[PDB]
């Protein structure tokens, strides 16, 4: 029951390049889900780096408990990228502009794209990639080369078995 | 949702105890499971994301991450002297090394012959735009995989757009190779098409990208001069003559 | 939604006997929830209510309440603010204060230079239209945050568009700064915009030359020679004739 | 029971500046509503003041005994702006703080705007802010200048605790 | 209709049985329970009642019933096309009576440096304006202000009535008499740069007969050369139109 542990582990999960974390969303708690970014991170030009976005989004609805779609927004802003993780679907936002092959995006100056945690799953099912536990988890790989930032969503896979009982 | 927050509570808490495997186990997924991706010409290079190379063969055309196809990760050395500076040294010293880049100046002197121009002209006019000799430059096994190059008039702005054809039945453009391609001359755009069994990449004008603030002079009439001093391969003059016939009536992408 | 509204009725008549724990509730609900409002480039500054300031930063693009927003509580130092009037005895007197108004002028000499035309006469036209002379006095700021300004021509008007460049990877526009701007420019439109990843606000004419035609006239011919006898910074100039270029093709909004 | 007591009631939560009430009060019965509205505010130029709406709505619907969705109207006239309050939809537009992310509104001459109670919900809702009674109302900060009139919706929230039970 | 018609077959029947009061209960219901009806600028007012008067204030924009708005009820003092047509006839010798119209031209020449000979003949060739200017020059008013601004489309000289003050009050027989004195001029109420206004414009092309009488403008223009107006009105027209140079005619 803890908001704040939520956003240090995200901030742990997702690289160090993507300096950010900030809050900007309020006093939460698993019932109550606010419509503010319950994280932000941002990279500079050249961070060709690499966000597991639905690491995050599982792990947002886990905590929660009450039914809900997480999703994160992407904006190549004018100077850097901004990544902002919402609780609930945002209005005025492109929806599902990750289709499927069609993993590469570009974004321009001031332009947003997005994703829904549904919308996500059921891309996965479409790709008919193992649905078991961590067999496939995606992957934003981010390249912020100015004044376009281009990000390819790719199915990253495990390199083992590990536990599973 | 609530099907993934059920088989993925458990787990969830578990890795809770214990942030060091989490952080292990998120990081140890990096294995790509979708290694190509379907394209379909024609293809504009401005959707290319880094660390994407480009495979249009009679196998498809499809596009593979930079680290996982083969022919990328066995690249041909470190032939990493492809910066700006570099290549704006390689287009100002054009006069000294007239016999590299010959794909380049037998276009030139077929095409001055195709349309019985003058070739001073035409060199100054070529020369006026940089970006098609980088682009040349770039593309250069020299042999290996040696792309040719056809020059036509550029519609809307523009003096000469650029064709190059690539040889044989299959074209591999290195992930590196479009990224430099695509930052070295930013106000071109590259699309990929096809024609009469030929595989091309189209280099048109895309914004008045120059760079006369950092282009160096060169002179024309030294090139020329050296150029008509050297007497080019029959068989390379001869195939640009047939690339141009054949080309000739192609709309442009 | 009414019973909602039913429990907070029976609030409401518990509370009527005693207006003064209403009154002094009521007065109590004073800490605004939403500080920040997402916003989205181009924004036009007319929507810009008072007490309201623009964060424009590779955090994003947000409105912020101008009494609870950081910096706009430390407020810079308030600084007053400019009256019609002593804006107008700063257009007056410009002559005599050629350092407080060097960025001005320089851009009107780097721009005189980059048109290969007299500085006099373009001097001369960019006075006529003193709003942009008001807004350059408005946004200077003591220290770096000094702002730029570029002067291009106004299509679809006439005279000539202003472009106020905010050097670094951030800008925040004070509530006070901005209202201050839009009251004493009412003819002017302000709108902020992003180019080459650096962040400006445009400056142009609107609501057809709904201005006060009663401005003071000021002679040209001083200035320019007070500026012919005054030699500027190489720095400065060059840092201008970067700004001109780089801004040559910038699509107006 | 009392028809003016509501009036009186919203007279004293609205602030001094926004001269007014005790206006155009049509006659009107806790089960019988008017299509009128029940109070009248305005004010002058140069007016940056701000009224409690959700606490006004929240009162009107507390007077009447009916299903009914108390609405404020807020009107430019080009020499004062003019709050009223109907009981019911006067068939206007439903507001401009109907989408969350344009909380600023600006009014020329002549021009008029308004939001109902229901809409207040939906958007306090949406905004996913605190429910209980008094922790957050929303507020028109309006300033009124010579020819416009710019009001911003801004959800003010309490800054001790109710002492309630 | 089946539970109004139960409701009121018992009253109707009873009426029935003595028509007296059933007259006397319809003649009684003569009470307005609505006297102010919201009204939006541009307005106009042909879409006025005889019996509706205008109270254009910050207070909001609302017409109102002839028979109850206040200052009405007070406008017992306060005529047709006649009497319109002998002051038209006579503003030889009423410089005095019409000193704000005849001003405002002087203002108007100088703003656009034309001849007053010319501005006098064509503004006298529209007597229309003339009559607002009287009809809104009643008996203790605050003679409201007149500018003449160029006509597009129909061909001559419009009229822009500037109500001083925050509030503008048009009585019901003014706006009648208005309407009835002026069939092809149209009038719509607005507002420009917090100042109330009202446009005067030429309608339907000319459904005007020419029965004035024919006045000189030589005789006027050297009367008014002879007249030494007060300082003030002129700059007050001067900021007026300066004021109002930049207004879209509704
Ligand atoms: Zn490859
Ligand atoms: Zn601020
Ligand atoms: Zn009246």
């Amino acid at each position: 029951p803890a908001f704040e542990g939520l956003v240090q582990r995200i901030r742990l999960i997702v690289p160090s390049t993507l300096r950010g974390g900030d809050g900007e969303a309020g006093p939460y708690s698993p019932s109550s889900l606010p419509s503010r970014c319950a994280f932000q991170f941002h990279g500079h030009d050249g961070s060709d780096e690499s966000f597991p976005i639905e690491y995050v989004l599982r792990l947002m609805n886990d905590w929660a408990e009450v039914p809900c779609n997480p999703y994160l927004r992407i904006q190549n802003t004018g100077v850097s990228v901004l990544f902002q993780g919402f609780f609930h679907r945002p209005h005025n936002a492109p929806g599902g502009a990750i289709t499927p092959e069609r993993t590469n995006v570009i974004l321009g100056s001031t332009e947003t794209t997005g994703l829904s945690l549904g919308d996500l799953d059921t891309i996965k099912g479409r790709l008919g990639l193992d649905a078991r536990p961590m067999m496939a988890s995606m992957w934003i790989s981010c390249f912020v080369r100015m004044p376009r930032v281009q990000l390819a969503f790719r199915f990253m896979g495990p390199e083992d078995a590990g536990r599973t009982r | 949702c609530l099907h993934e927050r059920q088989r993925y509570r458990g787990l969830f808490a578990a890795l809770a105890q214990t942030p060091s495997e989490e952080i292990a186990i998120v990081r140890s997924l990096s294995v790509p499971l979708v290694k190509t991706t379907p394209v379909s010409l024609p293809f504009c290079l401005d959707q290319t994301v880094a660390d994407n190379c480009l495979t249009l063969s009679g196998m498809g055309y499809y596009l593979g991450i930079g680290g996982c196809c083969p022919a990328c990760n066995a690249g041909d050395g470190r032939f990493a002297a492809t910066s700006r500076e570099a290549l704006i040294l390689a287009f100002v010293q054009q006069i000294n090394t007239i016999f590299e880049h010959r794909a380049f100046l037998a276009s030139l002197v077929v095409l001055a012959d195709r349309h019985n121009a003058p070739l001073q002209d035409l060199l100054a006019g070529i020369l006026g735009q940089p970006e098609l000799f980088f682009v040349h430059t770039i593309l250069r096994g020299g042999g290996a995989c040696d792309p040719r190059l056809l020059f036509y008039p550029d519609p809307t702005y523009g003096g000469h757009m650029l064709y190059v054809i690539f040889p044989g039945t299959s074209a591999h453009l290195h992930y590196l190779l479009i990224d430099r391609m695509l930052t070295a001359c930013p106000g071109y755009r590259f699309v990929a098409h096809v024609w009469q069994s030929t595989f091309v990449l189209v280099v048109r004008r895309n914004a008045e990208k120059p760079t006369d603030a950092e282009i160096p002079t060169v002179s024309a009439a030294d090139i020329y001069c050296k150029m008509r001093d050297i007497s080019f391969d029959g068989g390379l003059m001869l195939e640009y003559q047939r690339l141009y016939a054949t080309f000739d009536e192609f709309p442009p992408p």
